[PDB]
């Protein structure tokens, strides 16, 4: 009996019904060269950001066996000129700029 | 013999008004308790204001 | 009609800090423009000379106003 | 008496500036 | 903790003065003033040094920050 | 010379210019309290005296004429004795409850 | 650019301790919200009616009211309608939402001005700097369309072009409308719209100041009378020999 | 009576003794200004902002104690720093359970003034709850799902900001239970004093001698306290928190409220995400450690002058820490920083320790 | 840690005979305990503005998981707290304990404390009972002679029973149990 009150309390300040995933469409013609445009996606910064090719040359420059988390900048995106992101730094949830 | 004790000398803390052991201090008693309740009263009335 | 500010900014400017550091300024000036490819601007010197008028004009712009 | 001495020095210190020193200029009731 | 059941004391002798027979500012400023000084150099070896470090590693930091934002440092 | 560091450090310390003797201020542990109360009645009754005689300055924020500052060549232990008695009682029960 | 440009102080007549705002400044000030700032910023937490006893009667805050036309109902029929204004309207926005206002404004966001002031560093010293402020930009600068340079900005490219200058406006006493006496007066009226309890409380100071000049002595006086005689107590030791 | 009245107290304790009553005071002061905010504040996000400035502008007297509330929660972590350090120097830590009960105090202060910081929902508020509910994703396994549950969600929102309200308004009320233990604890010792030397040979009553100093004490805190409401009631607070919360933004030059950013300025030290949440973690827990690192014969650092010199050396160091969270992550301030850490656990876990052990020597004990 | 807790509890001397009649007491704490326990959990999902008040409590019961049990146990909760409260005072009256002045006396004042905090609490919901319960019960102070009118309107802040009323009632509601405590 004790293990179920407790669970049913501790599951009342769990995500509710209304707050769990819906897909979001994005134009990308509306999204200039060099720009980095956000949107609240999921609850959370969405970022789509258009790459110059001189940012793009300079990812994939980087010593990629000396990044703490090691990805080749192509592993992370499937258009080089598009990058998207979820806006949300790993450390402790701000909104990097 | 507790005849040798005596009170150390306080002239240089009593108020004015009691430096004379020649004198009763009763004749200004009132003097010196009437300031001190003048401070007490006037404390509450600003901290009931 | 003459903005107080305009001539308050004209007497500041003759102030020693304020012409020196607007020569540091056309000496930038002079320096960027000549050139076709510099990532060099002048904001600093700017700053610097804004920050010496803008500190003797508050000390008596508010007199010429209501 | 300490209100209103109070507020006569307050009132002295901003003297034109409050608003019941410019308020005639718009009212006449 | 009360009093009855302190502790033990034997002969010690206290004289106190009631409060309206004495001044309430006795020397105030005459003996208090050479008191706050005497006090003050009995510490000012052990409290100022650290907010001195403290006061000098702030306007080089400072400084040293400014100087690094500019062109010519 | 450790012994002309101490005697400056005994100054800077100043318990001395309270009338204190360094026993006077040990932290009161168990074994300190135990090691008090075995005091004969005069040391006793002058601990007693010296402490009440500093908290009495410390109140005031005042100090002793420097003339009657304890001094360093003078202040000797009248507690050791009886402290590391108690000291050596307590680890020897301890080994008999290790046992 | 990362350099920054700080203002500097000016003598605002409600700058000292116990110094109120200047209320003939706030209500020109309020004009100039009302003429220039209003079509592109909100306000919206300051209603006609915080202007009664404070830089408009209750008759002439009631016809500012009066100017404007705000949605009001459903009526009967379930309809939304325009009426005239009244005291306990708040300042009308000048768009339905942020996202339009960016659309009028070539991305650029005006923010709300109610706290402007306290919502800046520098307050109105910054927005005032801000509002005078404006130069070219400087010798190796050029900034995207639609930006503009003002080295008091952070960054010094703001997207708000100079909304001020010479006679932006007439105002109803005659006062010259040149560009820094406008930019004087609604930097006072923010003020006033960021903190309208900011004539009260230095009137309250002032008062808690003159009541702490007299507690704060009466109550040292209290306590050295009850501590004198721990104070002057004198200690003796007669131990038998 | 023997509870109050006439309680026997130390006839030396100075004015450091007098924040343990302003702190109860400031309790009370925070417990009546935040009932009276409580009574017009709506926890919505969309009416939580609105409804602050509308105390503010329209409720009778509402900004003198909106104001007095948030300077109130400033004068409160002075009085709590200046009680902290007064038990440090003196060594009233060695009353272990008044003690590690003040420590608990402590995280509980700043639990609950962080949680009322997130109330107005400004900004700060927003960002702080994601900043400090986000230090739980350290923890291995278990902390991003701990995250979650506490905002009710993926993210802070709606369900965030009600949960902190109720948890603003009842943790006070717990603090004050849990400040009446501290008292209890501290009664059956009594109070420690200056010179760190028993003063049972001269304890004078707590009624008059101290009831008349702790009232001139409170009548110098409400001053305090005025003097900012009145004067200069946003001096110590953070233009940022005026601009509604923005999930889409984080403030470029965001910083914590004054009295967090010595921690900050650890935890921004480390370069290393469950580093940092450890050294800021272990910059307050080190607290209960400094009872088992006394290795003083004395209690007081009243006569122990190179331990003084130590703890003044701390105290400047946490004003640097202090200076530090304030400023960019940039150099030289990143360097000042990480030294200044050190420095924090250095004094604290070795250089103390071992003053401690050279005066013994020293004194020949 | 010992004391108090102990001898206090464990070693408190008991009448051998008390009955059933006897045990509301405890009840009653358990009946406190449960209503400051489900009622914190939903302070954590409620909003006391009148436009979202009915809303946040469906929400609960709707949408959060085991809200509405948590919801239906301080609703019923509140009744059980009352059958136990009507039966304890019984119990006093027929077996004389209101002899025991003062503890009757607190007793008295707990009894007019939790209907307070009761009637406050189903106001909550703003639903038409909780309205017009506002509007009659805050109105018995009007029977007072020339000042009940305006303690009415102070109380609920404003000339009628509002925004301003039920978020003071929210307020009033959270702190009142544990003064009761
Ligand atoms: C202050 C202490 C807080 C600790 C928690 C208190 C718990 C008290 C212990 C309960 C003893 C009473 C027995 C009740 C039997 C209920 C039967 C039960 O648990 O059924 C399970 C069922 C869920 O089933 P499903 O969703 O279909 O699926 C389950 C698989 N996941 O849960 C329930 O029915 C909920 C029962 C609610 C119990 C009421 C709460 C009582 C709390 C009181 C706190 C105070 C102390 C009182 C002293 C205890 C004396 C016994
Ligand atoms: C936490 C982060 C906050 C940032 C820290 C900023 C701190 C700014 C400094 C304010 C401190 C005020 C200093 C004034 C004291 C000066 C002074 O008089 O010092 C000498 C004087 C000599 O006294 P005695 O040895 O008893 O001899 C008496 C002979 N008549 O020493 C004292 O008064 C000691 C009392 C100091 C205790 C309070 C220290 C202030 C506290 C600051 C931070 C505390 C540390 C722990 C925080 C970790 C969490
Ligand atoms: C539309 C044509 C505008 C008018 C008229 C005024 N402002 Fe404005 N303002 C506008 C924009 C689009 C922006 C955003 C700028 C950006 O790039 O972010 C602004 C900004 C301001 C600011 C805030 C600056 C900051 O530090 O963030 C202030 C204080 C400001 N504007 C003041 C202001 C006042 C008082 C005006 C009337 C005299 C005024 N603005 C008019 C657009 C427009
Ligand atoms: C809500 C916060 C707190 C309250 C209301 C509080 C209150 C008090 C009070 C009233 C006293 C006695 C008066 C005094 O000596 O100042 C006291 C003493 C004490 N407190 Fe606190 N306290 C709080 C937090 C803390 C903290 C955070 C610590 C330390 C981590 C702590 C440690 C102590 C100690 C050790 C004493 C005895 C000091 C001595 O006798 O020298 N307190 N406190
Ligand atoms: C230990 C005592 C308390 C502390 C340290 C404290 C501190 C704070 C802080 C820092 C804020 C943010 C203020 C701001 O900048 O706007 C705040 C807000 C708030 N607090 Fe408290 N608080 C305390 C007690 C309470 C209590 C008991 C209540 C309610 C019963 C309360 C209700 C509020 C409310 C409603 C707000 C939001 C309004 C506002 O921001 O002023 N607080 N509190
Ligand atoms: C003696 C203690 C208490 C009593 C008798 C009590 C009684 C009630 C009543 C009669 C209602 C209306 C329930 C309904 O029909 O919907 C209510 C609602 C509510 N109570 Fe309490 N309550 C108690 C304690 C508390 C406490 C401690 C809190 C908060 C910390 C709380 C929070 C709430 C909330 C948020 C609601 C609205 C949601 C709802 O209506 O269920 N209550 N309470
Ligand atoms: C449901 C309740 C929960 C989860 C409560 C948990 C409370 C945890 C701790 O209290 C015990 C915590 C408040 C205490 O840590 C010891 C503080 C010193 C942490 C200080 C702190 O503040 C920040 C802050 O305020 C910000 O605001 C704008 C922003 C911040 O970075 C961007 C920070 C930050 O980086 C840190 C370390
Ligand atoms: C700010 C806090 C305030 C003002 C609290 C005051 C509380 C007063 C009392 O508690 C001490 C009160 C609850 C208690 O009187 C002894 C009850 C027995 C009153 C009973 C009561 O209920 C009604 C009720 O619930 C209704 O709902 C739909 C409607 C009602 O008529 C239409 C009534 C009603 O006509 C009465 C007499
Ligand atoms: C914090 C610096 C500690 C230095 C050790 C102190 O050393 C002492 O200094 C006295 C005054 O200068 C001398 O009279 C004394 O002979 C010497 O041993
Ligand atoms: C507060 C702690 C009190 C310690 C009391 C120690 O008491 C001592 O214990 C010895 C055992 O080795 C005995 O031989 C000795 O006679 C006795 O006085
Ligand atoms: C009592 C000493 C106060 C020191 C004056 C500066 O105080 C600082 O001002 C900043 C903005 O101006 C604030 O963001 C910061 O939180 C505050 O501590
Ligand atoms: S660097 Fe800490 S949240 Fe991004």
């Amino acid at each position: 009996a004790a293990k179920n009150v407790v669970s049913q309390f501790v599951s009342s300040m769990s995500a509710s019904a209304d707050v769990l995933m819906s897909k979001i469409e994005i134009k990308l013609s509306d999204i200039p060269e060099g720009k980095n445009m956000a949107f609240k996606w999921r609850g959370k910064p969405l970022f789509v950001r258009h790459r110059t090719k001189k940012e793009i040359d300079q990812e994939a420059a980087v010593e990629v066996s000396q990044l703490r988390d090691p990805q080749h900048d192509l592993e992370r995106v499937k258009k080089p000129e598009w990058v998207i992101l979820i806006g949300v730094c790993t450390h402790l949830g701000c909104v990097p700029i | 013999s507790h005849t040798d004790i005596k009170v150390p000398d306080f002239s240089d803390y009593r108020r004015p008004e009691v430096l004379d052991s020649t004198k009763s201090s009763k004749e200004s008693s009132e003097a010196r308790k009437g300031f001190s309740y003048l401070v007490t009263a006037t404390t509450t009335v600003g901290v009931a204001y | 009609l003459v903005d107080p500010l305009t001539t308050v900014r004209e007497q500041c400017e003759q102030l020693e800090k304020c012409v020196k550091a607007r020569e540091r300024l056309e000496l930038c000036d002079e320096r960027v423009s000549s050139r076709s490819q510099t990532e060099e601007d002048c904001t600093e010197e700017l700053l610097d000379f804004l920050h010496a008028r803008d500190h003797c004009v508050a000390h008596k712009l508010f007199n010429s106003l209501k | 008496a300490f209100d209103q001495g109070a507020d006569a020095i307050y009132e002295h210190i901003n003297e034109g500036k409050l608003w019941k020193h410019i308020k005639h200029k718009y009212e006449n009731k | 903790r009360q009093f009855g059941h302190l502790t033990r004391v034997r002969h010690v002798i206290t004289y106190s003065l009631s409060p309206f027979e004495q001044r309430a500012f006795p020397h105030y400023f005459s003996k208090g003033i050479p008191n706050v000084l005497r006090r003050t150099r009995a510490c000012i070896l052990r409290v100022a040094p650290p907010f001195v470090a403290f006061y000098l590693v702030y306007t080089w930091g400072t400084q040293e920050f400014e100087k690094s934002k500019r062109k010519n440092p | 010379w450790l012994e002309g560091i101490r005697k400056w450090y005994y100054n800077a310390a100043g318990f001395n210019k309270l009338g204190l003797m360094r026993d006077d201020t040990i932290h009161e542990n168990d074994d300190v309290k135990e090691a008090i109360r075995r005091l004969p009645e005069n040391l006793y009754d002058d601990r007693v005296f010296r402490i009440k005689r500093a908290l009495d300055l410390s109140m005031r924020q005042q100090i002793l004429p420097k003339e009657q500052w304890t001094k360093y060549e003078e202040d000797k232990s009248y507690l050791e004795p009886y402290l590391k008695e108690v000291i050596r009682e307590r680890k020897e029960r301890e080994e008999w409850a290790k046992k | 650019s990362d350099l920054e440009l700080h203002p500097p102080s000016y003598p605002w007549s409600h700058r000292g301790l116990l110094s109120s705002l200047d209320h003939t400044s706030i209500r020109r000030g309020f004009q100039v919200y009302k003429q220039v700032c209003s079509s592109c910023h909100s306000m919206d937490y300051v209603a006609y009616r915080h202007l009664v006893g404070v830089c408009y009667t209750e008759d002439e805050a009631k016809a500012l009211a009066e100017e404007v036309e705000v949605q009001d109902g459903p009526n009967e029929d379930g309809e939304m309608f325009m009426r005239p204004g009244k005291l306990s309207d708040y300042f009308p926005k000048p768009y339905p939402n942020p996202e339009a206002a960016r659309a009028a404004n070539n991305g650029a966001l005006p923010p709300d001005l109610s706290y402007i002031v306290r919502a800046r560093h520098g307050g109105e010293d910054y927005v005032f700097s801000l509002l005078t402020g404006y130069c070219e930009p400087p010798t190796g600068v050029s900034l995207r369309e639609g930006l503009y340079f003002n080295p008091y900005f952070p960054g010094q490219a703001i997207g708000m072009a100079p909304p001020i200058y010479n006679e932006v406006l007439e105002f109803d006493d005659g006062t010259p409308a040149t560009m820094s006496q406008v930019a004087k007066d609604v930097c006072t009226f923010l003020r006033w719209a960021a903190e309208p309890e900011h004539d009260h409380r230095k009137r309250m100071g002032l008062k808690m100041l003159l009541m702490m000049g007299l507690l704060l002595p009466l109550v040292y006086a209290m306590k050295r009378h009850k501590w004198s005689v721990l104070k002057s107590r004198k200690l003796a030791y007669r131990p038998p020999k | 009576n023997n509870a109050f009245i006439d309680l026997p107290a130390p006839s030396n304790i100075s004015s450091w003794w007098n924040f343990g009553s302003l702190l109860g005071i400031c309790l009370i002061l925070q417990i009546l200004t935040g009932l009276f905010l409580a009574m017009h504040y709506t926890s919505d996000t969309t009416t939580a902002f609105s409804s602050v400035t509308h105390i503010c502008r329209d409720v009778n007297y509402g900004w003198i104690i909106r104001y007095m509330h948030a300077n109130g929660a400033s004068m409160f972590f002075i009085c709590l720093y200046m009680h902290v350090g007064r038990g440090l120097y003196y060594g009233s830590y060695t009353f272990l359970e008044t003690w590690n009960i003040g420590v608990i105090l402590l995280l509980t202060v700043m639990a609950t003034a962080f949680m009322g910081y997130v109330l107005p929902w400004g900004q700060m508020s927003f960002w702080g709850a994601t900043v400090i509910t986000n230090l739980l994703s350290a923890i291995p396994y278990i902390g991003t799902n701990l995250v979650e549950w506490i905002w009710g969600g993926f993210s802070v929102d709606k369900a965030t900001l009600t949960r902190f309200f109720a948890f603003h308004f009842i943790l006070p009320f717990i603090i004050m239970a849990i400040a009446m233990v501290h008292l209890l604890f501290l009664h059956e010792t009594g109070s420690n004093n200056p010179t760190g030397i028993s003063s049972d040979v001269d304890k004078i009553p707590f009624h008059p001698y101290y009831t008349i100093k702790d009232i001139l004490g409170a009548l110098l805190l409400i001053l305090a306290l005025m003097l900012l409401v009145l004067f200069a009631p946003d001096l110590l607070g953070d233009p940022d928190n005026y601009t509604p919360a923005n999930p889409l933004n984080t403030p470029p030059h965001i910083k914590p409220e004054w009295y967090f950013l010595f921690a900050y300025a650890i935890l921004r030290s480390i370069p290393n995400k469950l580093g940092g949440v450890l050294a800021l973690a272990f910059s307050i827990l080190i607290l209960a450690l400094i009872p088992l690192l006394h290795t003083s014969k004395q209690r007081s650092m009243m006569f122990r002058p190179l331990s003084q010199c130590l703890f003044w050396a701390l105290v400047a160091d946490l004003l640097t820490l202090t200076w530090i969270g304030g400023q960019p992550v940039e150099h030289p301030y990143i360097t000042i920083g990480q030294l200044a850490s050190v420095l924090y656990f250095l004094l604290i876990l070795v250089l103390m320790p071992t003053a401690g052990t050279i005066e013994n020597k020293l004194l020949k004990w | 840690l010992m004391k108090i807790v102990n001898n206090a509890f464990i070693d408190l001397p008991a009448p051998s005979n008390i009955s059933s009649w006897w045990n509301f007491g405890s009840l009653l704490g358990i009946c406190l305990i449960l209503q400051i326990l489900t009622g914190l959990f939903l302070a954590m999902h409620y909003t006391s503005d009148t436009t979202t008040a009915f809303s946040s409590v469906t929400h609960i019961c709707r949408d959060v998981n085991y809200g509405w049990i948590i919801r239906y146990m301080h609703a019923n909760g509140a009744s059980m707290f009352f059958i136990c409260l009507y039966m304890h005072v019984g119990r006093g009256l027929y077996y004389g304990s209101y002899t025991f002045l003062e503890t009757w006396n607190i007793g008295v004042i707990l009894l007019l404390t939790v209907m307070a905090t009761a009637f406050m609490g189903y106001v909550l919901p703003w639903g038409q009972m909780s309205f017009w319960g506002a509007t009659v019960i805050t109105n018995l102070l009007s029977a007072i002679p020339y000042i009940g009118t305006n303690l009415v309107e102070w109380i609920w802040g404003g000339f009628s029973v509002d925004k301003a009323t039920l978020t003071r009632f929210f307020a009033f509601h959270f702190i009142l149990p544990f003064i009761i405590m």
